[PDB]
């Protein structure tokens, strides 16, 4: 009824009648508490009196007077006292409710606790830790584990994300689900990287794991050791298929950097040349070549439409690439023999750069780009004006990037031997061009001089290479020396180019760059902050830094230059990547500004995260951004449109249409500028880059900064022109086609039923063609065929149908590569 | 017929916010009821279970719904037998609904349970429910429902006598927002009144004043008759007359009578009409509890008599003050005035000797403290209802887009003509 | 929401006084207001005015 | 529940959702306005 | 369900503190 008596006996001695007082009033608290409420002071002194032995009861009492109250940690510590009057199996919303708020103080202690170290001790009450544990417990016998690992996700406890489960049951969905949710979550990668050990270690228990799982997870450690491991076990489960598609996990994901470990351990771990011959991925050259040459969709009549459609300097610049882009890898001079008075029409960087283009159309060809620039290359003279003669230069490593380091240190030495103008310029691109994300001090250094000769023309290039040298955690010293250029070299552009080779050089590093980054920030210059937020970027690509975009935001808000926020809000989109979900969201304010800039930024960003992806609504934001009065701005948004539209045509989305029209409308438009055809016209060209066939891929798993690049190489381009081309680099293969072991190519359309988008792609079965990153996953392999894979089906680019009796029938197949390669 | 907008009302389950709609016309949707038209839920519908319940007295988130309709026909049909047991049966399944929904529903709910209840087995077995699930809907974060529980326990403190109880029961509750702003008045109205029972009037003066703005208006009458009654008293107990405006506003007039026959008594600071008038309308007074609150006045009676004498008469022998306020002796004079200096009331001196009271000026004329004072309180006044008035004031926004495109081309190809001439 | 204002109207009471006035249930207000009080004083007054002269006359 | 009711003391976060909301017709104002 | 959810929402409560805190900035940025 009343506590009266209960709040009287409290007092009364005999701890005899305070327990029974405590009892009786344990049963009756839950509602009398509220006159107890006063009592508790007592109540306090009674848990402090261990004379009288139940006083757990009162802690507990109060506890239940606390949520009664609303306090916890009080009533969590008094039921913590408890014990006894507490257990977990008490069923009450209270005991339920008490509980879950006891645990939630243990994730941030064990958090705070896991912040400085991470494992077992005794710093969190055990109590709690037991409860937990016990609820874990009870989490493991809920048996359910995401229940039980998400928390220990949290909980940071291996002990109890041990192998319990493993054993248990679920043998293929217990970890990736985790594992790719950790990749997805934990802040600090160490404990997530920690899984990724045990998780492999979890597969390497092995009744034979998926390894493209591992390698992803390899590939997110990058420890080669693990690949290593796995090759011995590879090697101990030796299959070529196994090693191939292990291979083809491989080729497809390493960094240059990583890999080349591998390759040389892989060499020193002996075999199967295979697998250093798939280390080539020429095989993809080849293929993507052969996929192109074959599959191929071209109509440069509408090209030609769009070439034979004006005629100017600037403009004319551009269709020297859209062409590029139809041929990228393609290799052929179809409107190059077209208009030789283009060439005429050409200026010299124009000459540099349809010198240049022809990288684009020969890439993948590893052997003739050479000699393809060969008339065009150095020494071997030329019609006219060093820069095509430079052109080559840069035009060169656009096939060989990473793989013409000879020849680039062979013409680094024409660089050495003499740093300047186009003749160092052109050279000074192509350098880091393949010399990226390989670290050659003389790329850096040999650029440092050409970059300190400081001829606009020239140095610029260095201010790139030696960020694309070093792009990685790169040196600090260079970052000084470049942030000291920076500050130091007095140009615009020599300046400029700087922060960008520090973007470069900051690639991942995110916390580590931050101070050049506030530094960056803190610059006077827009400069250095432009590059800044490329340097975030790079540093906080993919995954979302909140901070770091709430950083490049408020910096994109709090700064004076618009480019800068241009840029900040570009560059967003790369650390926005990961989720382009909310970036039409996002943009959805910068989408409405007063400012074009901002308008502009806002263009890429969101065109770069879906680049490879849907969301016709974040497309459909675009098309009024598409009419903003400045073409500046359309040209952007008409780019940033393309960039997501290639393969996504044709009713599919049938705004292509229009967007399409509206390039040409524009392109038919002599009203709209050489800003606006420009675009259009490349925007065209990019949906029909490699033969309108190919498609444009970033961390869609995991990243490749090659993708990346071109991105920020032709974010500035109006700026400086000839650039782009590097785009060339996340054109991606919708290559489908049989490969194998001994290679016989054996073509079969595998026939699944996608709703039929190999039939949605512009106007002028199974095996190659459009697919699409999905209509390859609605189609799955027969297994009638001779051939099978181990991991059933798979992306369009990787392609690779496994084999499962030679020199008989299934017959004979070739291609540009079994003629050559 | 009519149950059509029952069958209308069931159009209202499809989610979410439509409930609250749903209940509005609900509200109303109780003028028609037939025995036989509940057969109606019986062909509308667990649903055997359903039937059996109808036949005794006489989809799920519409169960609920329905089931008040079936609360609503039996308290409203006054028989309290079947009504009573059907609650005990209709309140448990609905209760223990595990549904966030019907949290809502069961409001209107057990603002019937407790109201037709009468005794221990409904205040005491009843309010331990009203609690319990207080603290489970509470951490179920359901506004409406926590708040309309809340006001019903508070409800049961104040039939019985315990103020302090709900007093401390306020001290470790937090209040939450979404509210109905009548229930928020019943809230306010409560509350007011328990922080003056404690004697604190300063602070009831303003949760009263709430449940009077809070307080909607069409002919929610009796709730307004009442707490102004409470309203006079706590005006008047603070030591501020009301104004006459108040005795006569509305069909109330005639409730406020005894309040309008006590500030005449206490006005003119005569203790024995005071007196007689409390024994004269007591009875009446007693029908509230407003009754032991008017009966401290007989304090502030002799304040105002004192102060009367004061401002009138320059110095008195307490002779005359004695007469005037018909006392008994001197001695008990200047205990009376001699308390009510301390008090800041008169500003006077005693001559003790000659026993007369002589009396402090008005030096303090403009004090300009005290002006200040109610101007600045003032002045947040008007700004907050400035800033109110600019954070909701502030919210059909859409439809923006101004310039153009194919204008914009027609004023470049106005340009290009322009160049060429 | 006037449907639940007068539930709280109910709840909060019937009442006995309130249905009556409720029944009775007009007139104007004229313009402000305070201290009405009794009356028959004035001519009281005079009539001990008077008297109280009278009295005094008396006197 | 433990984690089970949790998703909902979190979800009904989208009162930040509407202000904002406020905010973008109350922002995009001004941008009509500045434009 | 929840590890996928419960968690994948987080980000949201940031999206409305990515938002929130940028929205006053085009309120503050316009009105200079």
């Amino acid at each position: 009824t009343s506590a009266a008596g209960i709040i009287s006996l409290l007092d009364e001695d005999e701890p005899q009648l305070k327990e029974f007082a405590l009892h009786k009033l344990n049963a009756v608290v839950n509602d009398f508490w509220a006159e107890i409420s006063e009592s508790v002071d007592k109540i306090e002194v009674l848990y402090e009196d261990e004379g009288f032995r139940s006083r757990q009861f009162a802690a507990l009492v109060a506890s239940k007077v606390f949520y009664h109250l609303g306090a916890f940690e009080e009533s969590l510590n008094y039921a913590l006292g408890a014990g006894d009057l507490f257990n977990v199996n008490d069923n009450s919303e209270y005991v339920e409710t008490i509980i879950a708020k006891c645990i939630d103080h243990y994730t941030k202690q064990c958090v705070e606790n896991a912040d400085l170290p991470e494992g077992e001790k005794k710093p969190i009450d055990q109590r709690l830790e037991g409860i937990v544990n016990k609820m874990f417990q009870r989490c493991l016998d809920d048996h359910k584990y995401k229940q039980a690992i998400g928390i220990a996700l949290e909980t940071r406890r291996l002990d109890v994300f041990e192998k319990t489960i493993l054993e248990s049951n679920d043998v293929p969905g217990m970890l990736a689900y985790s594992l790719k949710l950790c990749m997805s979550l934990m802040q600090n990668k160490q404990f997530r990287n920690k899984v990724l050990r045990v998780l492999v270690k979890i597969y390497m228990n092995l009744e034979k794991p998926d390894f493209i799982n591992v390698c992803q997870c390899l590939i997110f450690l990058d420890d080669p050791q693990a690949v290593s491991d796995i090759l011995e076990k590879l090697v101990k489960e030796d299959n070529l298929l196994m090693a191939y598609q292990i291979c083809f996990d491989l080729y497809e994901s390493a960094s240059q950097q990583f890999l080349s470990s591998v390759i040389q351990n892989l060499r020193t771990v002996g075999q199967t040349l295979k697998m250093i011959k798939i280390l080539s991925g020429e095989m993809a050259i080849e293929l993507h070549l052969q996929f192109l040459i074959r599959n191929n969709n071209t109509d440069l009549m509408i090209l030609k439409n769009t070439k034979d459609a004006v005629r100017n300097s600037v403009c004319h610049t551009a269709t020297v690439i859209a062409n590029s882009f139809m041929h990228c890898g393609t290799t052929s001079d179809q409107f190059l023999r077209d208009n030789l008075e283009w060439l005429a029409r050409a200026t010299n960087w124009a000459k540099f750069t349809a010198t240049a283009s022809l990288g684009v159309i020969h890439k993948g060809h590893e052997k003739e780009a050479l000699q393809l620039m060969a008339t065009y290359l150095p020494k071997d003279t030329s019609p006219g004006s060093a820069y095509q003669e430079g052109g080559g230069l840069y035009a060169l490593g656009l096939i060989h990037a990473n793989h013409g380091g000879d020849i680039i240190d062979y013409l680094l030495n024409q660089l050495k031997n003499a740093s300047n103008d186009i003749v160092r310029h052109g050279g000074s691109l192509g350098l880091g061009l393949a010399a990226m994300g390989t670290a050659r001090q003389d790329v850096y250094d040999l650029l440092k001089t050409n970059l300190y000769q400081d001829d606009a023309v020239t140095g610029e290039a260095a201010g790139l290479a030696l960020g694309l040298v070093m792009l990685g955690s790169k040196n600090a010293q260079a970052i000084e020396d470049m942030v000291g250029y920076a500050q130091e070299t007095q140009h615009e552009k020599i300046l400029r180019g700087l922060a960008v080779g520090i973007a470069l050089v900051m690639y991942g590093r995110m916390e580590e760059a931050d101070a050049l980054i506030e530094s960056l920030c803190r610059d006077k210059d827009p400069i250095l902050r432009r590059s800044g937020m490329y340097t975030v970027a790079m540093a906080y690509c993919g995954s979302g830094n909140n901070k770091a975009i709430r950083r490049l935001l408020h910096v994109a808000v709090s700064d004076v230059n618009d480019d800068v926020r241009r840029a900040a809000v570009e560059s967003l989109g790369f650390i926005l990547f990961r989720t382009p979900e909310q970036c039409p969201s996002v943009v959805s304010l910068l989408s409405e500004s007063y400012n074009p800039h901002v308008r502009y930024g806002a263009a890429m960003a969101l065109g770069i995260c879906c680049a490879g992806t849907g969301n016709k609504e974040a497309i459909n934001l675009l098309e009024p951004m598409t009419n903003d009065p400045v073409n500046y701005v359309r040209q952007g948004a008409l780019i940033a449109s393309a960039l997501i539209m290639i393969q996504q045509t044709e009713i599919t989305c049938p705004k292509v249409n229009q967007f399409r029209q509206l390039y040409s409308k524009v392109i038919n438009d002599k009203h709209d500028d050489v800003m606006a055809k420009f675009g259009a016209i490349l925007a065209q060209g990019i949906l029909d880059a490699g033969g309108h066939n190919v498609t444009i891929s970033l961390q869609s798993g995991h990243t490749h900064m090659p993708s990346v690049v071109g991105v920020l190489v032709f974010t500035q381009f109006w700026f400086w022109f000839p650039l782009s081309h590097f785009l060339s680099l996340a054109y991606t293969p919708t290559c489908v086609i049989g490969l194998n072991k001994d290679l016989k190519m054996p073509k079969v359309q595998y026939k699944s039923n996608c709703k039929p988008s190999t039939f949605a792609y512009p106007a002028p079965l199974d095996n190659p063609a459009r697919v699409m990153p999905a209509q390859l996953k609605v189609l799955t392999m027969p297994e009638t065929c001779r051939y099978q894979p181990f991991k059933p089906l798979s992306i369009g680019g990787i392609i690779i149908l496994k084999d499962t009796e030679l020199v008989e029938p299934v017959a004979a197949h070739g291609p540009k590569i079994e003629e050559e390669e | 017929a009519a149950a059509a907008e029952h069958s209308q009302r069931e159009l209202d389950t499809v989610t979410l916010e439509d409930i609250k709609e749903h209940v509005k016309q609900l509200e109303k949707a109780v003028s028609g009821k037939e025995p036989r038209f509940v057969l109606r839920a019986l062909r509308m519908l667990t649903s055997r279970r359903l039937n059996h319940y109808v036949l005794y007295k006489a989809l799920p988130e519409v169960e609920a719904y329905l089931q008040l309709l079936v609360v609503i026909f039996m308290m409203n049909s006054k028989r309290y037998k079947e009504a009573q047991k059907i609650s005990d049966d209709l309140m448990q399944k609905i209760s223990t609904q595990n549904r966030r929904a019907l949290d809502l529903v069961a409001a209107k709910c057990y603002y019937y349970h407790a109201r037709v209840y009468e005794f221990l087995d409904k205040l005491d077995v009843v309010r331990s429910f009203l609690h319990a699930r207080l603290r489970t809907a509470t951490l179920r974060h359901d506004a409406d429902g926590q708040a309309t529980l809340l006001n019903l326990l508070l409800r049961n403190y104040l039939h019985y006598s315990l103020y302090d109880q709900a007093e401390k029961l306020v001290s470790k509750s937090v209040f939450p927002e979404q509210a109905n702003n009548n229930e928020w008045a019943r809230y306010l109205y409560y509350t007011g009144r328990i922080k003056a029972i404690q004697l604190e009037y300063s602070e009831a003066r303003r949760t009263m004043t709430n449940a009077l703005r809070k307080a909607p208006q069409h002919t929610a009458v009796g709730f307004k008759q009442t707490v102004h009654k409470l309203l006079i008293v706590v005006e008047l107990l603070l030591g501020e007359i009301p104004d006459r405006l108040q005795f006569r506003q509305p069909s109330l007039k005639r409730s406020l009578m005894p309040y309008f026959l006590l500030t005449q008594a206490v006005r003119t600071g005569n203790l024995a009409k005071f007196n007689q008038v409390l024994d004269q309308f007591g009875e009446k007074f007693q029908a509230d509890g407003t009754y032991t609150l008017i009966i401290r006045l007989r304090h502030n009676v002799i304040k105002t008599g004192v102060r009367m004498i004061s401002l009138s008469y320059s110095r008195i022998s307490l002779a005359d003050i004695a007469q005037k306020l018909q006392l008994d002796s001197p001695e008990d004079a200047e205990f009376i005035v001699a308390k009510a200096i301390r008090d800041g009331v008169i500003e006077a001196s005693i001559n003790h000797e000659k026993g007369y009271v002589q009396s402090k000026e008005m030096i303090d004329i403009y004090s300009t403290r005290e002006p200040q004072l109610a101007f600045h309180q003032r002045i947040s006044f008007c700004l907050d209802i400035h800033n109110m008035s600019v954070k909701a004031m502030r919210f059909s926004y859409n439809k923006d887009l101004e310039s153009a495109e194919e204008r914009r081309e027609r004023e470049q190809q106005d340009l290009e003509f322009a160049k060429e001439m | 929401e006037k449907k639940q204002p007068v539930d709280l109207g109910l709840l909060e009471e019937d009442d006995e006084f309130e249905e009556f006035p409720a029944e009775d249930w007009d007139a104007h207000v004229w313009e402000d207001n305070w201290d009405d009080d009794n009356v028959e004083d004035d001519f009281s007054n005079q009539l001990r005015a008077e008297l109280e002269k009278h009295g005094y006359k008396m006197e | 529940y433990l984690s089970k009711i949790e998703e909902l003391q979190l979800i009904v976060n989208d009162k930040s959702q509407n202000l904002r909301r406020l905010q973008a017709q109350r922002n995009e104002l001004n941008a009509k306005v500045r434009l | 369900d929840l590890y996928s959810r419960y968690k994948k929402l987080q980000q949201e409560l940031e999206f409305l503190e990515v938002q929130e805190e940028y929205i006053k900035d085009e309120q503050k940025n316009l009105k200079k």
